This record gives structure tokens, sequence and C-alpha cells, in this order.
């Protein structure tokens, strides 16, 4: 006798009936599912005059939560569950309007960008709601659609109010994206490039899937400044950050080339209070906002390894200090060469400078390897000089043991980012990397905040989903899919700081990488840590590589190369096959299978549209659309946990019912051997660098304490394996 | 068999049926390697 409450105010009398065939209908064609069980798990409580959307919610929970190894099929069951109440919310039906009539409302409400009714006809419009197939909603998971509504679907921040469902997201990124092309050729690329994001061929990052067709115009994941030594440059470098936190995007800050604590100023006029009380403004300019009210603001700052606070900094995220010396909301990347590995392998001594007392030597660290060994001995004979010395054991064994408790020290090999890049170390030498340490751009300091002179490199990410491609080859029509979509982002997007644009117009550089790389593997039959491996990922990432730069060299024919193109070694006919670390040798005798040659004679004829193309990025929210294994990480489990805005979520591995003997899942890996060999063996064609992790189990050792032995020794065989960078430290505890 | 195969429509009823860090280096084994 008891009444609900309908989504149109409405109330009738409470009707199991109804509950039954929502789920019946959820669960129709699911395997091992049980529509009792999701109604009983729900402990739904009943009121007279109870909402019908908070009650369809409740089951959304409900079925979700249930998702296990023994029933799998619930992601589905919770994902159709979730998408039909989607659908309620941004259009109080279960059929989507046309895309001309929504769009049309969506611009007149100011939520959708005003150029989308400019440049394409409402003939036009209709032609591409011919492509859209709403029953591709079907085949997300749950993860995937919570994803959806919690970060992607267009929303409000402050209402929480859902405008938009799915298959309009993905139709119209691609129509943005291809907006600007030839009307004989564009709605060609965009029934293609929708083809290939709705059926999980290509993955979109995070600021493309929520930003592509609202009015700012912001889609770069990756922000790379660099700081000089002057109030002038921190502040500009403050503002720059400010400003791209609060437009989606994560921040490298490369403030390495301040002075040390204690250095004149003026020639004695004052002293310098030292890095970390401008460390503490970089932090307080990444948290003042969020990143376009997706996510939090995020940073990683990078310094040399020879820096004369070295030892402050490596313990900035250590809890057990005082306030007055501690930044520790943002992650860190120590830089290293060869010959500050050397001076642990030969246990000397390691002597810091600051880089106001040693000319020229912080710009040989990166550029010219000779020159600095020349100038570090040399400053380090002298004796009018400020400096330092610790022991090279010590020194690693702090920043190791500060890697190993917070995650969150990075390292970056700087010689290896200038020995194996697409860059010239004299014209344009990469300093630092950015917040994931996947990727590795050239950058000129500011001296203000609209300073023209000053380089910011932004990067634009995608993903090509391995476990989607049933040969190599297909690569080369996802490739060009793929960077035809960036490279026109470039000009279709805004830039609030001069000094970005300037980067991203001269150098267009792009980050393309992968996911579902453990799933990949699993359908080869092949492991991680075992070294089977190899010769596959050799031959996978070369069909990567070929086909990026194959589509980028003919992109470059069409429409030109791009402006700063002649400061790349593309430029000078030479190729990752040429620089990469040679050890890779010992480890995989997999050959060449396409024409590199031809290859290099065609981008040393026309160029690249882009001066970097791969980097591979570890895809945390992004490859969850297509429930794909982020990146090239093993998950952790069978069903694996990651974290939501509302709660937790359940994710399946793909293909668990045939393939979960094959998967090796995270902490069954013996070490990190097998799987560094893998990235090196990446590592000799990515044009930028991998988020590499390292992982230890202190159960697997004895007295159940990591040997700093072995997180060295892990160190020194990623440098010897041509690794560029290392990212996230995890450590188990179960 | 009588009936299709099926699972268990209503799984719920079993419940009811049935009842830091090792910090000693060794510089001689890492020197022990070519970068
Ligand atoms: N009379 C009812 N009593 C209890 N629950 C109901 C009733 N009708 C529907 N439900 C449940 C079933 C669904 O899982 C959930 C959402 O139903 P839904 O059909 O979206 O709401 P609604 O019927 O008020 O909106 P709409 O007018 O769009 O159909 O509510
Ligand atoms: N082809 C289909 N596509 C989508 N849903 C379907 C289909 N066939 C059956 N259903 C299910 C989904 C809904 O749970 C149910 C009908 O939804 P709905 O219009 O909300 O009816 P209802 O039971 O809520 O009655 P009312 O909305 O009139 O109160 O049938
Ligand atoms: N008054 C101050 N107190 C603390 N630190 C300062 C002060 N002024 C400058 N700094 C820091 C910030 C820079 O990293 C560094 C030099 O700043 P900068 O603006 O380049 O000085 P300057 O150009 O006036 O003289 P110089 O560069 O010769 O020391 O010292
Ligand atoms: O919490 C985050 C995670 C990632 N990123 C940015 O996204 C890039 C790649 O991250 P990923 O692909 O994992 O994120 P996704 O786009 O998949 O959400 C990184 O370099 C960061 O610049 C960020 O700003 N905040
Ligand atoms: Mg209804
Ligand atoms: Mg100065």
């Amino acid at each position: 006798n008891l009444l609900v409450t309908k989504r149109d105010g409405s109330t009738e009398r409470i009707n199991l009936d109804k509950i039954h065939r929502v789920l019946d209908w959820a669960a129709e064609g699911l395997h091992n599912v049980s529509i009792s069980q999701v109604e009983l798990r729900s402990h739904i409580q009943f009121y007279d005059g109870i909402k019908t959307s908070d009650i369809h919610e409740t089951i959304i929970k409900a079925a979700a939560d249930l998702i296990s190894r023994d029933a799998p099929d619930y992601q589905y069951l919770a994902a159709r569950l979730a998408i039909f109440h989607l659908r309620k919310k941004a259009y109080g039906q279960f059929e989507p309007p046309a895309l001309y009539d929504h769009v049309v409302k969506m611009v007149e409400m100011g939520k959708y960008d005003n150029h989308l009714l400019e440049d394409y006809t409402e003939e036009e419009f209709k032609q591409m709601d011919t492509f859209i197939d709403h029953d591709r909603d079907m085949t997300f998971s749950y993860a995937a659609v919570k994803q959806l509504e919690g970060k992607y679907l267009v929303q409000n921040r402050v209402t929480g109010e859902i405008y938009e469902s799915a298959q309009f997201l993905y139709i119209l990124v691609a129509a943005c994206l291809f907006s600007n092309y030839p009307r004989e050729t564009r709605l060609q690329y965009v029934k293609r490039f929708y083809d290939a994001v709705s059926t999980f061929k290509i993955s979109l990052p995070t600021p493309i899937m929520s930003g592509v067709r609202t009015p700012t115009r912001q889609f770069s994941s990756c922000v790379l400044i660099e700081c000089g030594d002057s109030l002038d440059s921190i502040n500009a470098t403050s503002s720059a950050i400010v400003k791209y936190v609060s437009q989606r995007a994560g921040i490298g800050i490369n403030a390495g080339r301040i002075r040390a604590l204690g250095s004149p100023i003026r020639g004695g006029e004052a002293f310098h209070t030292g890095c970390i009380p401008f460390y503490k403004h970089f932090q307080t300019a990444v948290k003042s906002c969020s990143q376009g009210g997706v996510r939090g603001g995020a940073a990683t700052l990078f310094y040399p390894m020879w820096h004369l606070e070295v030892e402050s900094l490596l313990v900035l995220k250590n809890n057990r200090g005082v306030e007055g010396n501690r930044v520790r909301h943002m992650d860190y990347g120590v830089q290293i060469n060869k010959l500050m590995y050397t001076r642990l392998l030969k246990g000397e001594d390691i002597t810091l400078f600051s880089p106001s007392d040693v000319p020229g030597l912080y710009d040989a660290f990166f550029a010219d390897q000779e020159e600095f060994e020349r100038l570090y001995t040399k400053y380090e004979k002298d004796d009018s000089i400020r400096k330092q010395r610790v022991k090279a054991v010590e020194l690693f064994s702090l920043m190791m043991q500060e890697r190993a408790s917070t995650g969150r020290i990075y390292i970056q090999n700087v010689d290896h980012c200038n020995t194996h890049s697409p860059f010239d170390p004299a014209i344009a030498p990469v300093r630092q990397s950015n917040l994931c340490l996947e990727i590795a751009l050239p950058t000129k300091p500011l001296n203000d905040v609209n300073d023209e002179n000053g380089e910011i490199a932004l990067c634009t990410l995608s993903a090509f989903n391995l476990g989607a491609i049933n040969n190599l080859d297909e690569l080369e029509e996802l490739a060009i899919l793929a960077v035809r979509a960036l490279d026109a982002l470039l000009d279709y997007q805004d830039y609030p700081i001069p000094a970005a644009k300037r980067g991203a117009m001269g150098r267009r550089t792009l980050g393309i990488g992968v996911i579902n790389f453990a799933y990949y593997l699993a359908k080869h039959g092949k492991r991680y840590s075992d070294g089977s491996a190899n010769n596959l990922t050799h031959k996978t990432f070369e069909a990567i590589q070929y086909y990026l730069l194959k589509a980028s060299n003919e992109l470059a024919k069409e429409q030109g190369a791009c402006p700063w193109f002649n400061e790349t070694t593309y430029a000078k006919g030479i190729l990752p096959i040429d620089t990469y670390k040679k050890d890779l040798d010992t480890i995989a005798n997999e050959p060449l299978h396409y024409d590199w040659e031809a290859l290099r004679e065609s981008i040393k004829t026309h160029g690249l549209r882009n001066s970097t193309l791969s980097a591979l990025m570890p895809s945390e929210t992004s490859s969850q659309i297509s429930n794909a294994t982020n990146g090239i990480e093993p998950p952790r489990g069978y069903v694996s946990i990651k974290a939501s805005k509302d709660g937790i979520l359940r994710q399946v591995v793909p293909d668990y019912e045939h393939l979960h003997d094959a998967y090796e899942l995270l902490w069954e890996m013996p070490g990190n051997d097998g799987y560094l060999q893998l990235v090196g063996i990446m590592q000799k064609f990515i044009d930028q660098s991998i988020s590499a992790n390292t992982n230890y189990d202190p159960s697997r050792f004895p007295s159940g304490k990591v040997p700093m032995q072995q997180l060295l020794k892990d160190l020194l065989t990623a440098y010897k394996f041509g690794v560029k960078t290392l990212y996230y430290q995890n450590t188990r505890d179960g | 068999l009588p009936f299709q195969t099926r699972s268990n429509p209503i799984p719920w009823i079993n419940t009811w049926l049935v009842s830091q860090i090792d910090s000693e280096v060794d510089t001689d084994d890492l020197s022990n390697f070519q970068l």
C-alpha cells in the first residue's frame, strides 16, 4: 500500500515486478548471475515515498560488488544497469535524442563549444547520427561506465547533472578533431575514427574524453615547465602551473637550476633562503586548483643528483621531519647519468655542487656527456668552488630508501634521454620529464608569464589497444587515424601560456602508447618474468613505431613537417634503430620485419608532421574504458580493485574465463629482470619514455626485509638496458 | 537429468546449508657490472 516516487515526480503503488523486469533484462544472456542475489544484496530499505532513482542506484551498487572470479559476468550486468540509469539522468528516457537536437540544446546551454553548429550543417549532423551505434553502450564493463559518468561525460561539477551519453561523446570527439578537415574526406575520417574508438581499437586520454566538445579547450595531459635561477622565472613558473592545473594538466617542473641554500645573491646583498621555500611555492600552485574539476592537481619536480641540497630534497616526502623542510604533496625525480652510477660501482664519492658555482656543468649534464665529465672532475679539484662530497653508496642508499617508503621518488637517466632521443642534444636537449616519467621533450625557461622566448613542452596522448588487434599490420590504419586526430587537436585547442603554444606548434609532439599489454601476452602465451616475450615485444613495438613514423611521414607530405623539425635527429636521417642501447642485443634476437631504410629515406625527404610520436603512459583511468589492463603493467589480480570518485570498483581481466592460466599477475613475478628487459626492448623504439614500475614483495625475502642490494642491482639493470625513467615502486602488503 | 544444466539461481542459500630494508650493500658484487 506504500508509494514510490517516479522520476517525473508522480507516485504509484510499489511493484517489485518492475525490479524483477529490470534485472532480468540486465542479466539476459549472462552466465552465472543471480537476480535474487542482486535484490537481496541491495538490502534496499523501503519507505513510503522512496525515490525510484535512489532505488536503481542501490541495485547497481549491489550488482557491482558481486563481481568475482566465480561470477565475472556481473561486470556486464552492473554495466547494463548503469547505462540504463545514465540514459534517464541525461534524457529522462532510454532512447537518446537526435545528434542535432542534442548539440543544439547543449550549445544553447553553454555546455558544448559554439563551433559545433558553425562547422557542421544539420544535413551533416544527421549523416553522422547514422554512424552512431547506441547498442555499443552494451559492450562496456561496469568499471568503464563508472569512469564515464564520474570523469568523462559532460556534467555539472556543482549540481552533478549528467548531460550526455557515451556514444555522443565518441562521435563529437571525432567531429571536433576532424572538423577542420576538407569536406571531400572529412566525414570519411569522422566515421572511421568514431568506429576506432567506440570499438576500443584506440584509447583516448582523460582530457580528450572529458574535454573535446566543451567550450574550454585544453586537452594536453602533460605540461613540462623549466624554471630558471631567477625570481622572474620562479614567478613565471608558478603562474603557468596555476593556469594549467586548472585546465586538466599534470605538471613536470625542472627546479634544478635554482641555486643552493646559502649562495650569494647580488654578490652578497642577500643570503639565499634555499630551494625548499620555492618548492613549497610550487606545491601551493599545483594544489590551488583541480584538473578541470575532473581530478586533483599533481606534479613531479626534477633536480640533478649532484645538486648541493640533494640530501635535503630526497627526503621532502619523508614524514619524519618538521614542516619547514618538508614538501610532501609533490613527487620528485632524481636525475642520474653514467658518471654517477660509476661512482657507486667503484665505491667512490660523489661531489655536490650548486649549479651557480659550476659554469656549464648543468647544461653538459644533459647535452654533452663528455663535456660533463671534463667539467665535473675539473671543478672537483678546484678548491675555490663550494662543494660537498658524499659516499656514492650512501647517497644512492638514501635515494632508494626514500623511493621505497613513499613510492614516488622517480629516476630519470638523463644521458639515455639525449643519446637515444628524437632530439639533437646540442640544439634542443631533454632536461626533465613529466608527472609519470613517460614524457621527454625539450624545454627552455621563461622570464615572464607571456615570455615569447621560453618553451613549455606539451604532449597529447592516446593508446593502441593491443588486445583489440588481430594482426600487427592493423596498426598502419590505426596509426593514421590516431596521428591525424591528435595533430589536428594541436590546432583546435587553446593555450593559456604563450610559451607552451610555441613548443606545441613548433615541434607538434605526440605521445601514443599501448594498453592491454598483459592480456596481449596472455593471448600469445608469453610471460613477463621468464623472458619468453622478449622477441614478441621486439616484433610488436617495432611495428608500433614503424607505422607511427610512417603515418606522421605521410601527414608531413600532406600538410608539411613541423616547423622545428630541423632540430630533431630524424631530420639528420637518424632512426631509433641506430641510437638504441646495444645491450639489448644480448636479450633479444628478433629481426626487423619492416623496411626502415625506405622510411629513413622518406623522412630525410618529406620530414615528420610530429617531432615525437610514441610514449608509454600508465593509462590508469583511460584504459578502463575498454576494460583493458592498464598500459604495460601486469594486473594486480584476476579481479583488481581500482579507485573511483564514488568508491571502489571491481575490474575483471579481459577474457578471464579462457585465459586465467595465461596471465602472470603482478605478485606472481619472481623479480624485476623480466619486466625491465621488456621495458628496455620497448624503449628501443619509443621516442620518449615509459612509466616503468619496479615491484618488491617483502615476504619473498629472508627476514621479511627487502635488501638495498636488490634495489640497487635492479636500478643498474634498468640502466644497462637503456631504460630512460623509473616510475612507481610498488611494495606489497598482504 | 530431466532439466537443462543451470547455475545456482540462489547462491546465497549455501551459507545456510553448509557450515623494513636490509640496508647492507656490497660494492664488490655491484662492481661486477658493466653499464
Ligand atoms: N512501481 C515501482 N515500485 C518500485 N520500484 C520501481 C517501480 N517502478 C520502477 N521501479 C524501479 C525499477 C528500476 O530498476 C528503477 C528505475 O526505474 P525507471 O523506470 O528508470 O524509473 P521511472 O519508471 O520512475 O522512470 P521512467 O518514467 O523513465 O520509466 O526503479
Ligand atoms: N529492448 C529493450 N531495451 C531496453 N530495455 C528493455 C528492452 N526490453 C525490455 N526492457 C526492460 C528495461 C526496463 O527495465 C523495462 C521497461 O522499462 P520502463 O519503461 O521503466 O518500464 P517500467 O516497468 O518502469 O514501467 P513504467 O516505466 O511504465 O512505470 O523493460
Ligand atoms: N630577496 C631574496 N631572498 C631570498 N631569495 C632570493 C631573493 N632574491 C632572489 N632570490 C633567489 C631566487 C633565485 O633563485 C636566486 C637569484 O634571483 P634573481 O632574481 O636572479 O637575482 P638577481 O638577478 O637580482 O641577482 P643574481 O642573479 O646576480 O643573484 O636567488
Ligand atoms: O592523476 C593524474 C594522472 C595522470 N595525469 C596526466 O596524464 C598523463 C598520463 O597519465 P594516464 O594516461 O595514466 O592518465 P589517463 O589519461 O589514463 O587518466 C600523465 O603524464 C599526467 O600528465 C594527471 O594529470 N593526473
Ligand atoms: Mg519506468
Ligand atoms: Mg639573476
